């Protein structure tokens, strides 16, 4: 934890700190909570559909 | 059941002041909340003064 | 299934290490990610500050 | 140390156009997710774009948003990301998408990619 943070340009690539809101899934039995709209479509009518 | 928390709920009038009505009503669902987490015992709570 | 709104400021390379069976070398540590595992990122340039 | 041959390479006209394809195969783009990054003179990488199943949205960078394409085929099993309008900032070299660990996914970050090995050297000057 001494030099964990402060990124220094002049050595190290890749470990620059980043703030990321991540999403997370799991495979719990408990219910589902996101479905995408799947951005719908036009409601056709009087025909074969 | 299947780790959904339905509640089924309705109000109506009744003109009795003990015992339960003779009528027929139907309870229509309100919520279903998917918590999930097992349950095995409940209580009820009131007010007090 | 089991959608969760987390957030974690961790540096840029771990960030892709939350893909289902991967294990992170820093993020598994502090959030498992285990093949059950899946979400998104959003991420943001934090290395102003 | 070995580097990594890209299509292209050698002094590019000012505004022209060009393909960029992979060689190598013993770590293909495939395996850890088709996509390209440019590491710009120094020691400075971004990424540029690729492009994702659904083939209705390109994930763009915003440094060449809207600028880069990128062809789809159903059988050739290959991605070729082409160039529009280069200038002379878009010398550096260009890299095959390869992770130093184990993963699979889409993302549009400048550090998604990165190896030891250096990339194909690209010159555009006018």
């Amino acid at each position: 934890p001494l030099q964990s943070y402060g990124f220094q340009p002049t050595n190290g690539v890749g470990y620059q700190p980043y703030r990321v809101v991540v999403l997370s899934f799991e495979l719990l039995h408990a219910p589902a909570t996101v479905c995408g709209p799947k951005k719908s479509t036009n409601l056709v009518k009087n025909k074969c559909v | 059941i299947d780790g959904y928390f339905k509640i089924y709920s309705k109000h109506t009038p009744i003109n009795l002041v003990r015992d339960l009505p003779q009528g027929f009503s139907a309870l229509e669902p309100l919520v279903d909340l998917p918590i999930g987490i097992n349950i095995t015992r409940f209580q009820t709570l009131l007010a007090l003064h | 299934t089991n959608v969760y709104a987390d957030s974690f400021v961790i540096r840029g390379d771990e960030v892709r290490q939350i893909a289902p069976g991967q294990t992170g070398k820093i993020a598994d540590y502090n959030y498992k990610l285990p093949d059950d595992f899946t979400g998104c990122v959003i991420a943001w340039n934090s290395n102003n500050l | 140390q070995v580097q990594l041959v890209e299509s292209g390479g050698g002094l590019v006209q000012a505004g022209g156009s060009l393909r960029l394809s992979c060689a190598v195969s013993g770590r293909t783009i495939s395996t850890f997710g088709m996509g390209w990054f440019r590491q710009a003179p120094g020691k400075e990488r971004e990424f540029v774009a690729t492009i994702t199943r659904d083939e209705d949205m390109l994930l763009y960078a915003d440094s060449v948003k809207g600028r880069f394409t990128i062809s789809r085929d159903t059988a050739k099993n290959m991605v070729f990301l082409q160039m529009n309008s280069l200038k002379i900032e878009d010398t550096a070299l260009y890299y095959c998408a390869v992770r130093r660990d184990s993963s699979w996914g889409y993302s549009r970050q400048s550090t998604e990619y990165d190896y030891w090995g250096q990339g194909t050297q690209v010159t555009v000057s006018s």
